[PDB]
């Protein structure tokens, strides 16, 4: 007979059929996914009196313990099923209910924002629940739809409660990015961003994913501080920090201007970078998980050496400042010095005037400075190999796989700002993003700057061609400017960051997808070209945008900062070298735009950079970011059980699939890094990658490190993000 | 595990 | 192991047909002429050609000397210094012929008590009893010691194997099996308290515990009322958390299920409760403490094996001869051996028990089509498992019409006119429903008529060397692969599993078994015919798990699941590595 | 290793 | 470890001179009304002026319920498994009213003999009957073997 206990709580006869309708229903269109086994591996596993919502969950995992490279639509099976339950959970049955009846409730229960009512009338409501289509959540893989129910679906956090399903909170983001558009033309934008969301074409990040509707205005998910050498600015840059961490911002933060130990910071560096990763860890679960930051300074400075083994764990507890990552900041002098043989001479910034303002602006009146300080030795100074310091920063980049590299002239020459006024000195977390700072007197100092960043991407692998990167950059830097005037600022040099130059960062996810499906690959040369085209469509069209849009709403009111201002296009200032590797020719009128820009400017001082993603390309299961795959399936655990991803289009793509460990080197890499750079307003997350079997003895050599490091150099790569160690 | 091996003339050549 | 040879100089006396030859004359010889020689050729055939097995102390002695042939034996420890003496005794006598010991001390008053010192020092003196006779204090000589999850010392109990405690707090060369109810599941569901007590502050709790469950409820929540009772109070999630984590480490850490081994037994828990098990946890027994290593009054239940091969039979009807031969053959053996201990004498002679089992269950499912783990072979087993008890009892009934129904007979619910499939666990009939195919009723009759010859006859033991000399899967056990590896001075020895070549995809291997619920689904449905209990193991393979480890989880779903099934006891669990 | 993580609500379901 | 207590409440219902003239008047008891309280008297002065000295045992039970005096026993074990579970059963016994114990196992057969496996595993066997009772295992119940 076999009992079961209902959704509320008492029993009733076990219908095995409609358990194989539910089933029958989810393998729809689906290919090498058998009813039958799931069937088996399930029913086993009931009992008498088994409550309702364990027999979905048990169904779901059998579906999802089948996942294989050789059936993969076990991946749709499981989400198919997941969603069906999840359905159930929100609303009781299958069908969602009426947009406005939906909204009504849950704004009545404070989960989503009131102001959605107000600026919107029933019957607007009901126009946008004609946009929706419900039956796009079958179009999930499992994965997708566990990250959806972990990070994305208003929920009840302590009840375990599911309140709304991911086309809610796709039309629900549009109706609020756009709310405040004029009658005309606000619902057809709804609509074609709901549109562009929900069949994955732009990705979004979290904290706006899972906000964006709700009550809050907290979206924000990186921050960059710049300290200048005082206490009241060492407190400044900590408390930011602390405000920051406790709504789970990343950090970047640029302190090479603290003096160095034993100057006239006697005590120097160390201990205030302490004080900052305690600042960064005052939000976090045991001072350990969650809360993160880079801290950047120069490879000039007196106490580099110690700097650089910072996370080295073979030290005592007074030397090390394990639990952040750091960034070296290098330039075309520094490794002229590694490659002529010769020396690098340390200074403290504060005995060295203007040298370290002429380290990121201007590179020839660095090296004039540089060599007076070196010639006049009044001036406290240390002096070491070349070769040994950068041994020593590799050696420390290898072994961590955390000690980045931020080459600052190329920040500064191919950027959208004048280093004049507006110099880039530092990065982000994941050495993406590069914006101007100022440094802070204090917390409410509204004459300091915290360059704050928002975010998008777009899915290489959804577009049919080029040309779809109109309507999508249209529709990304409007959702995303919009959000700028929507979301509070906790600090007011971060609110005069983002209001004064209005800066975004829209990137790309599913590239390696997107490469195999062109017949290309990584390591060889044979993707360039297609590289070019690629990121000049992306950049060209964001610019198009940004334009069209200060023609209808006003330039960003530090415009006049930027090179663009002048006249200047990233077009006319890349690094010379990317010549050399590709000859694709630009395919968009460069020229009427430069134009166009001269007279209406921009609305977004920067447009473009390409971030690591790892979740936002886990919903429209796509390849992170520019990365090669590590493999063709991506294990994860969750207490749900094992979750296996497949890659895209395995099926007929498997050989066209350059997996990464399958790279003879970096070279190829490094090479569409520095093509993708000519068009990227900020930078890149770069990784090097390096197997010790290929290697004699297993043993990655320093001469490869420093190649790669002087290549990357070479085709204008800005940053070098993670270095990956294979291993076995 | 790397192997601590610069060779200063084999760098030298490179144009950066 | 097996022929008769001179174990100094290494000569070879006799071969395989005169051992099996003679094995058969010996257990026949006391029968009368007119049909003494048939029976012997009838035995010889069956096991020359391997479709009866025998235990390894009956085919190397049965035709010697010697008639030491126990090779398993029960006993029961009450709560004082001459009944802890009176079994240590007895354990050093068992243990120098090479017996297997399953021991109860959970009468054993706890620490601290008017056994001031309490459990653990007892303990250990059974193990150095157990080891006595061994190599050096650690090779050979085995023993699983019972007592009651509630016992006032168990949390010290469930630890007593894990090396990271001092030498005092740890009896590690020893098995335990620990004694659970439906109270006490009830308490972990419901989320609440377990109460711990001494068994020896708590009058009649101990006896209901087995025999009376809705005695044991009332007593149980009087004495939890009852506040001048020495008394300690657990999270019943944290005590099972505590023994499940001992039991996967050690893997030897076993359960019995103290209820299913009463209301679905052949015996009359008033008269004669079952309240412990053997070292495989597959004989259920009464046994009485002893006063004496000499006692008339206890009882120790030995048990006489042997085991089905059900890939040598062609179809479920040659089970008649086949159990006809094994129950006489072996109900000879108990009056051919000697009795080194009169408890043990009277426990053989009063009952009269027996446990035969199957080899060969993975083999017999592979050429049947069928899988362990999805459900696909439980109307087989129901089909199989009722032919061999019907034909066991029907043997036995024989037998009794023959010779005489056993001295105690009237002790067993089979004399009250009871049967296994009157009083199987109810939800089995949710899981399977093939129909029996044996006029039970007919026989029902016949039993209440003229009894049983012996008043247990089946029980599935775990099996090594029986099932490696017909070349047979292990018991009912799914093969780990297809070619089992074994070292010896001659060489590696390598077993292939019968029929690999036609069969090899037939098979399911251990380890490609998705969980646990088929396997126990299928023990559940052998124990509904099953006398006594089933050597059942759980199996883990990390890496099917979220981080390679298994949650906790897992193990109190499958913990339950083996009881809504009437599992009466949980053997190993193996717990696989890379 | 184990991973001890028990839902008493998750077994109070069950019927022994 | 002398005066007659209660165990659990620490409250003490003597003094010394109680428990010497009682100790006399019980090891005494059965002399002759001639003959009895003369020697009471006698030994009571022996003992209450440190000329005789006696045994914890004796000085603090001789008066008291219980009959156990006995603090050390000599057990001579002989070579069979009747002997050595006669021996063990003995000093489980014994040491439950927390005698020492000397044990004689020199007859048991050696390690290969036609105890065929040893005299090791059986006295590791006389060990636990030695601390059968006694802490977790370990500490109090004490013996030498031979």
């Amino acid at each position: 007979n076999l009992l079961v206990t209902k959704r509320d709580g008492s029993t009733e006869r076990i219908n095995l059929d409609k358990i194989h309708r539910v089933l029958d229903w989810a393998a729809e269109g689906l290919h090498n996914v058998s009813i039958s086994q799931v069937e088996l591996r399930s029913h086993i596993q009931f009992y008498d009196g088994i409550k309702t919502s364990d027999i979905h969950e048990t169904i779901i995992k059998a579906a999802a313990d089948l996942i294989s490279r050789d059936a993969p639509d076990y991946q749709y099976l499981a989400a198919r099923l997941a969603i069906f339950h999840l359905r159930k959970k929100a609303y009781g049955q299958f069908e969602p209910p009426a947009l406005y009846d939906h909204v009504v409730k849950m704004v009545e229960m404070g989960k989503y924002d009131n102001h959605l009512l107000e600026d919107y009338t029933e019957e607007e409501f009901k126009q946008m629940d004609t946009f929706i289509d419900h039956d796009r959540d079958m179009t999930f893989s499992y994965a997708a739809v566990k990250q959806l129910e972990g990070k994305y679906l208003v929920q009840n956090r302590v009840t375990g409660e599911i309140y709304e399903s991911a086309q809610f909170l796709y039309i629900l983001v549009a109706a609020c990015l756009f709310s405040n558009y004029p009658r005309e033309t606000r619902l057809q934008y709804v609509k074609r961003f709901y549109d562009a969301v929900s069949t994955f074409k732009i990705s979004l990040p979290t904290p706006i994913m899972s906000g964006v509707r709700t009550p809050t205005r907290q979206f924000s998910s990186c921050v960059l501080i710049e300290c200048g050498d005082s206490l009241d600015s060492i407190n400044a840059t900590s408390s930011a920090i602390v405000k920051y961490v406790s709504q789970r911002a990343g950090i970047g933060i640029n302190a090479g201007r603290i003096r160095a130990l034993g100057s006239p910071f006697h005590t120097g560096c160390i201990p205030f970078y302490k004080h900052f990763q305690t600042a960064v860890k005052s939000c976090s679960q045991g001072g350990v998980r969650g809360g993160a930051a880079t801290l950047f300074y120069p490879m000039w400075h007196l106490e580099v050496e110690s700097l650089l083994v910072l996370k080295n764990n073979r030290g005592v507890e007074g030397n090390r400042v394990r639990h952040m990552d750091y960034g070296v900041q290098i330039n075309k002098l520094m490794y002229t010095r590694l490659l002529k043989g010769e020396d690098i001479t340390l200074f403290s910034p504060s005995d060295v005037p203007g040298l370290y303002d002429a380290f990121f602006a201007d590179q020839e009146e660095f090296e004039r400075l540089y060599t007076k300080y070196e010639k006049d030795d009044s001036i406290r100074k240390q002096r070491v190999k070349a070769v040994e310091l950068f041994s020593l920063m590799m050696q420390e980049r290898a072994s961590t796989g955390r000690i980045y590299i931020q080459n600052v002239d190329h920040c500064n020459t191919h950027s959208p700002f004048d280093p004049a006024i507006a110099p880039v000195r530092q990065s982000n977390l994941c050495l993406e993003i590069a914006l101007p700072t100022k440094p802070l007197n204090d917390v409410n100092d509204e004459n300091g700057e915290i360059a704050l960043c928002t975010l998008s991407a777009f899915n290489l692998g959804a577009i049919n061609n080029l040309d779809e990167l109109e309507e999508l950059a249209i529709l990304a830097v409007r959702a995303l400017d919009a959000l700028l005037d929507y979301q509070d600022y906790p600090i007011p040099a971060a609110k005069r960051g983002a209001m004064g130059r209005r800066t975004l960062g829209i990137g790309v996810i599913n590239f390696a997808y997107y490469l195999a499906k062109h017949g290309k690959r990584y390591s060889d040369g044979s993707a360039n070209n297609l590289t070019h085209k690629t990121f000049e469509a992306i950049q060209y069209y964001l610019l198009k945008a940004s334009n069209e849009l200060a023609k209808e709403q006003g330039a960003c009111p530090w415009f006049n900062e930027t090179t663009y201002a002048k006249g200047i296009l990233p077009i006319d200032t890349y690094k010379k070298d990317l010549d050399t590797i590709a000859n694709e020719p630009l395919h968009y009128d460069w020229e009427a735009l430069r134009e166009s820009i001269k007279t209406h400017g921009l609305r977004n001082s920067t447009l473009s950079a390409l971030m690591p993603s790892e979740t936002s390309s886990q919903i429209s299961n796509a390849t992170n970011g520019i990365e090669p795959p590590r493999g063709y399936v991506s294990i994860k655990a969750s207490k749900d059980g094992i979750l296996r991803q497949v890659v895209p289009d395995y099926e007929h793509l498997h050989d066209a699939y350059e997996l990464l460990w399958e790279m003879p080197g970096n070279d190829g890499y490094l090479q569409l890094v520095g093509i993708m750079q000519k068009f990227i307003d900020q930078s890149i997350s770069a990784n090097t990658n390096y197997d010790p079997s290929r290697f004699p003895s297993g043993k990655v050599p320093m001469q490869q490190l420093l190649k790669d490091l002087l290549t990357a150099y070479k085709f204008g790569v800005k940053t070098l993000y993670y270095q990956n160690t294979r291993d076995g | 595990q790397i192997d601590s091996e610069v060779d200063t003339d084999d760098l030298s050549n490179f144009q950066l």
